[PDB]
RNA sequence: UAGGCCCAGGCGACUGUUUAGCAAAAACACAGGUCUCUGCGAAGCCGUAAGGCGAAGUAUAGGGGCUGACGCCU
RNA sequence: UCUACCCAUGUCCAGGGUGAAGUUCAGGUAACACUGAAUGGAGGCCCGAACCCACGCACGUUGAAAAGUGCGGGGAUGAGGU
């Protein structure tokens, strides 16, 4: 049976990428929160 | 011989007895081709102190003269009788007035007692494979009951409210637990009303052939593309063809119930 | 006096919605109008024929029904809308669809401006006068009860033991049962229809009370 | 006219098809073509607004000419072709000037006929004239509403209108649906009744043919567990003479 | 490695679609029939609005209901 | 990125059957519609592999597997699968 995760590099960058986050306001808020916590990796 | 008597037949008697009080009038369906043998003394013993009318359904398949004579015999016997065709309403219009005339005594007594007239409660009873449900469907114009071309279709009694005028009770067919006269059993098996997988079809075919030879020799002569009246049965059986040695018995009984022959009656 | 019979007639200045009646104590008259119903025993509800059935009309008819008084639904001003065949049934059927809670009330049509069929109002009134005050025999009433429950043996199981009448107006009836909790509003309404069909009981509400095994 | 298939299968019982007896070519003209993609009843937000739509064979738009306005320059009908977008057939015209166009095909057009549109054009099938010039009693189609636009009314398959009166600065016309209304007298219209008149007798005959045409199944609202809607102060009500009470 | 066959009754005209993971059916859809609204910035819908679908289509054409092949009764 | 529906572009379906329209000769005729003969290759047509489903039975149920396996079964040029 097909499991729910079928990896693909293009869609991952198009949806959870840095520029997609920076395009809208809520993505910028997400980036700000992740910077505040101090996570080593942010966006995707 | 013929013994068919399942448990739902036994339960039907008890249910009818337990719901006897509500009944106002009874319709007793009787086949026209065999008016005397189709009566059920077992259910008649339970049924007393109740007015009733004899109905002759499937009247298109029987000879008119013998049916009318039997109608006279029932009439002067001391009971009302009528001839009806269920599939196409022939005498269905003249039963509501008869019921009204019969029950008028209690109706006027109740009216003078100080209540509004109410609906007539009727119970339909008879042997299986007779128009016990087709008649109800025609009367109600609704096609509410289940009908089939084999005995034993319905299994439980049911109330049907035809307008504000009639309350009909239906009932599965009932047969007496043990037969006594083999000729009556043979006639019943010929007309249907039996599962046909419990009986011997060869004897039924023999009875049919001998009755035909005795009564309608011309109809036996025309038959189906053959003209002979020998002493045995194997002459007619092998008309149109290893061929079925005696399975053609079914053929003999197949057409007759569908009136491939002309109208006839056994009385 | 009408047909060698005396009568009393009262007007009530109309009734409007409770929410928008925030007047300067001029709505104090509505209390007077409500009082007349208590002293009256036949209620005539009037609807306009030019206008359709308004929601407030159903509410007003509720007060009369809850007071246990005979009701005769009346419509006026047919001179406005068309008088034709099957225009009789357009509002005759529509009223039944909307005014379900009262079905015993007879329906009368008359226009006061042109004085059409005005004299037919009283024939309705006198008939309704009797039914609001009527008693049925105790023997007969009981005999009808178990006929209804026999054809509908779906009341553990609720048991019916007795039935009789208490009041003349409106006709109250009490049935002795093993427990009145088993009584269902669907079944209670069922008993009323059979009683309303056994006899006339036209143009008057009916109330049924239930008593325990005692 | 109408062809009936023989019942060689359960799905062909009663299916009927057209005859295509008025088609002279099978290839369109590259010049008068344009792309046309399919929408599924969605809109600029992507949400569904119209149900029972979507799917079907691909199509290409043909640029019809509902405005005419090419006065003088007599044209000759070159071919009559089938169009998938509408319910009628179209006709290609090689104008003597040189430019080719597409028009709706009125009933009775033969190849080689000479057509002409303008105030001086005569009364015959295929011509286009202002409503002022055409006389009473004629049957016209491709009615215009306001001068300068193109053929708003009565241009489906086998539909026609009629001219009744010539009241000043207007014209009384009766439409296909028994409507009677006035139209500005400076508008244009084309003579004749639209062809392919037997289009309404075609039996689809199968569940998949409607799928080909682009219609999706419809579910009854019961298992989904006479009020006039025309505006009551709408403009152009002063122009409606006789209502569509049918 | 390759079709078991023959009779009699219901139900649904047929091919298809459904409760991923208990119910594949007589349930849904379907071709046909019928009622109702709509004269074009149409009627209906999505959006606070701008802006769109219907459609670049015009009553033999589009929305919304009810039934459900085709032969003999309504 | 699983599943529901839609949009734009690609791609897949071993073999074998039945024989519609149309066309030609032609009893028939004055010629038909109807005989037959030849040609023709239509179908939400038939049997059946790849592919897609999931009707019956058995096993497994701290399983090889948090929906599988084995033997039978349905569709298989289309309202198809991907
Ligand atoms: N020719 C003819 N056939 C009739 C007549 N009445 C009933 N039938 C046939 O009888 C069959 C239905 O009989 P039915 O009334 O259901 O018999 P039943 O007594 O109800 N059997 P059960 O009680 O077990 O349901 C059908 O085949 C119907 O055609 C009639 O008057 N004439």
């Amino acid at each position: 049976m097909k499991r729910t995760f079928q990896p693909n590099n293009r869609k991952r960058s198009k949806v959870h990428g840095f520029r997609s986050r920076m395009s809208s306001k809520n993505g910028r808020l997400v980036l700000a929160r992740r910077r505040r916590k101090g996570r080593k990796v942010l966006s995707a | 011989t013929i013994q068919w008597f399942p448990g739902h037949m036994a339960k039907a008697r008890r249910e009818v007895t337990e719901k006897l009080k509500l009944i106002d009038i009874v319709y007793e369906l009787v086949d026209a081709r065999i008016p005397m043998s189709s009566r059920n003394p077992m259910i008649e013993d339970i049924l007393k102190n109740k007015p009733r009318i004899m109905l002759l359904n499937k009247a298109d398949k029987a000879d008119a003269a013998v049916t009318q004579q039997w109608k006279e015999h029932f009439e002067n016997q001391g009971i009302r009788s009528l001839s009806i065709n269920s599939v196409n309403g022939q005498g269905l219009n003249q039963i509501v007035p008869a019921s009204k005339e019969i029950l008028q005594e209690k109706f006027d007594r109740m009216r003078a007692k100080g209540v509004k007239p109410r609906a007539i409660r009727a119970l339909i009873i008879g042997i299986p494979n007779v128009g016990k449900s087709t008649l109800i469907n025609r009367l109600a114009k609704k096609n509410i009951a289940k009908t089939g071309d084999r005995p034993g279709i319905t299994t439980s009694q049911q109330w049907v409210k035809v307008g504000k005028e009639l309350e009909l009770l239906d009932t599965p067919g009932i047969l007496w637990p043990k037969f006594e006269d083999e000729l009556v059993g043979l006639r019943l098996a010929v007309t249907g009303a039996i599962k046909d997988s419990i009986i011997n079809l060869q004897d039924v075919a023999v009875f049919g052939l001998r009755f035909l030879e005795e009564h309608y020799p011309e109809r036996l002569k025309e038959r189906y593309g053959l003209d002979e009246i020998p002493e045995d049965i194997a002459e007619l059986f092998d008309a149109i063809g290893l061929i079925n040695y005696d399975k053609t018995t079914e053929v003999i009984i197949r057409d007759i119930r569908t009136e491939k022959f002309g109208r006839l009656s056994f009385e | 006096t009408y047909n060698q019979q005396e009568f009393v007639i009262v007007d009530t200045a109309g009734m409007r919605k409770k929410g928008k009646v925030y007047e300067t104590t001029e709505k104090y008259s509505v209390l007077r109008a409500l009082k007349a119903i208590d002293r009256s025993e036949v209620v005539a509800v009037v609807l306009d024929g030019e206008e359709g059935i308004i929601e407030q009309d159903k509410r007003i008819a509720g007060y009369a029904h809850e007071a246990g008084k005979a009701v005769v639904i009346v419509v006026n001003k047919w001179d406005a809308v068309d008088k034709d065949e099957s225009t009789m049934k357009e509002f005759e059927e529509n009223i039944r669809d909307h005014f379900q809670f009262l079905d015993y009330a007879p329906i009368l049509f008359m226009s006061a401006l042109t004085k059409k069929r005005i004299h037919t109002l009283m024939p309705a009134i006198i008939k309704a006068s009797e039914n609001h005050s009527l008693r049925v025999q105790t023997n007969v009433l009981n005999d009808v009860i178990m006929d209804a429950v026999a054809m509908n043996p779906t009341p553990s199981r609720l048991k019916i033991y007795y039935a009789t009448q208490v009041s003349v107006k409106p006709p109250s009836f009490v049935v002795f049962v093993n427990d009145p909790e088993l009584m269902h509003f669907s079944y209670e309404r069922f008993l009323e229809n059979r009683i309303r069909d056994a006899f006339g009981f036209e143009g008057t509400p009916i109330k049924i009370f239930a008593r325990a095994r005692k | 006219a109408i062809k009936k298939y023989k019942p060689t299968s359960n799905g062909r019982r009663g299916m009927t098809t057209s005859d295509f007896a008025e088609i002279t070519t099978d290839k369109p003209e590259k010049s008068l073509l344009a792309p046309l993609h399919k929408k599924g009843g969605r809109n600029n937000q992507g949400k569904l607004t119209v149900r029972h739509q979507g799917g079907g064979h691909k199509r290409q738009y043909r640029v019809i000419d509902f405005k005419r306005d090419k006065d003088g320059i007599p044209g000759r009908v070159a071919t009559v072709e089938y169009d998938p977008n509408r319910s009628a057939n179209i006709a290609l015209i090689n104008y003597a000037d040189g430019e080719k166009r597409y028009i709706l095909a009125p009933k009775g057009i033969q190849v080689g006929t000479e057509i002409m549109s303008g105030p001086e054009a005569d009364i015959k099938v295929g011509n286009a004239l202002p409503l002022i010039n055409i006389p009473v009693g004629t049957v016209v189609h491709n009615i215009e509403l306001k001068p300068g636009k193109g053929g708003q009314l009565v241009r489906s398959a086998g539909t026609s209108a009629q001219v009744l009166g010539k009241e000043g600065k207007y014209v009384l016309v009766r439409l296909n649906s028994g409507e009677v209304r006035m139209i500005l007298s400076a508008c244009r219209a084309s003579i004749g009744q639209v062809g392919n008149e037997q289009h309404e007798l075609i039996n689809i005959g199968k569940a998949g043919r409607s799928r080909w045409k682009g219609i999706r199944p419809t579910v009854r609202g019961s298992v989904m567990n006479g009020f006039k809607t025309r505006k009551k102060k709408n403009k152009s009500d002063k122009f409606i003479v006789r209502r569509r009470k049918n």
